[PDB]
């Protein structure tokens, strides 16, 4: 129970960053590099 | 009869073993894109 | 002739190949049969057979 | 290693060398081990038939041997028509 | 390749699950980063 404060603020701050980070970053990581002409996804080795 | 595991799995293999070397023939195991071509000509030994 | 022998009706997908890669081109025999390399008859049919 | 002379020649439209033969080991079998190494070991005695045979009937094309362990040993000798990694296409040719 | 003495030459890797686009590598004989060899590097993984 005395955690109720906390878990509040918690998710206060939560929305407010989810908030933030729409306005900010909102349809901007849709772009990567494939290969020429084809659907494949250019990486190396060990890149993600 | 001819008896191929295929993949990586927790099933039992000995009845598949047993169906093998009992009907005169023997067992392969595929476990990956690499073990395929080595393992799907060597029934031919069996049979000569 | 030289070439292999075609089946079916060739499809690619240019979209799903690397550049980089060497696919495997062929490895089947040249397998003309008789009546598919003239006219097929009926008379023909009873000389091959 | 053998570094041969491959001089021209007709019926076959590449360049031979009649002093060996060739031996093809696939590109994931790895050459040097004991299988192989014995494999050919024993199979050099086929380069003075392959030599006989030639010289009986000048006019044949490629004799091989087979081995059931991958290896391919023919007359006479021809550089591969696909090397492992020197361009950038491979080959995928086992005698099995 | 379950040995180091096989494991060595040249095997295919398939990337994206293809059989048919191929890449050589050499076969090399790796030792894990973080391992139980001796006593400091048993600590060094079990600090990890
Ligand atoms: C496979 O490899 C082995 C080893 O290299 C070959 O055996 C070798 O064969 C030669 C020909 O006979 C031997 O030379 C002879 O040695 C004796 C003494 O052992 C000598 O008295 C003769 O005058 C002659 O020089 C050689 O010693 C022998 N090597 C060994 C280690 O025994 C074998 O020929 C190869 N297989 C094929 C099919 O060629």
């Amino acid at each position: 129970l005395p955690l109720f404060h906390i878990a509040l603020l918690v998710l206060f701050m939560v929305i407010i960053y989810a908030i933030i980070g729409l306005e900010l970053f909102k349809g901007k990581m849709h772009k990567t590099c494939y290969y020429i002409g084809t659907d494949i996804v250019a990486t190396v080795e060990n890149e993600k | 009869v001819f008896t191929f595991s295929v993949g990586q799995h927790n099933y039992d293999r000995g009845p598949i073993q047993w169906m093998a070397c009992e009907n005169k023939g023997y067992y392969y195991e595929i476990p990956s894109i690499g073990a395929i071509r080595i393992n799907t000509q060597e029934y031919l030994d069996v049979l000569g | 002739q030289p070439k292999p022998i075609g089946v079916g009706i060739p499809t690619i997908n240019l979209r799903k190949r690397r550049p980089n890669v060497q696919n495997p081109k062929s490895q089947e025999p040249v397998t003309l049969d008789f009546l598919d390399a003239e006219l097929e008859n009926d008379i023909k049919v009873e000389i091959r057979n | 290693r053998i570094k041969p002379v491959f001089i021209d020649d007709a019926n076959f439209r590449r360049q031979v060398s009649y002093q060996h033969a060739a031996v093809h080991i696939p590109t994931d079998i790895y050459e040097g081990s004991t299988i192989v190494l014995n494999e050919l070991n024993w199979t050099s005695a086929l380069d003075d038939v392959f030599k006989k045979n030639r010289e009986e009937d000048p006019s044949l094309l490629w004799q091989v041997f087979g081995s059931a362990t991958g290896l391919a040993r023919y007359y006479p000798a021809s550089p591969w028509v696909d090397n492992s990694r020197t361009p950038n296409k491979i080959d995928l040719y086992d005698v099995r | 390749k379950m040995t180091e003495e096989e494991c060595r030459g040249y095997y295919y890797v398939y990337k994206d699950g293809d059989p048919t686009q191929m890449e050589l590598r050499p076969r090399q004989w790796i030792h894990n980063d973080f391992h139980f060899d001796n006593v400091l590097s048993a600590m060094m993984s079990l600090f990890t």
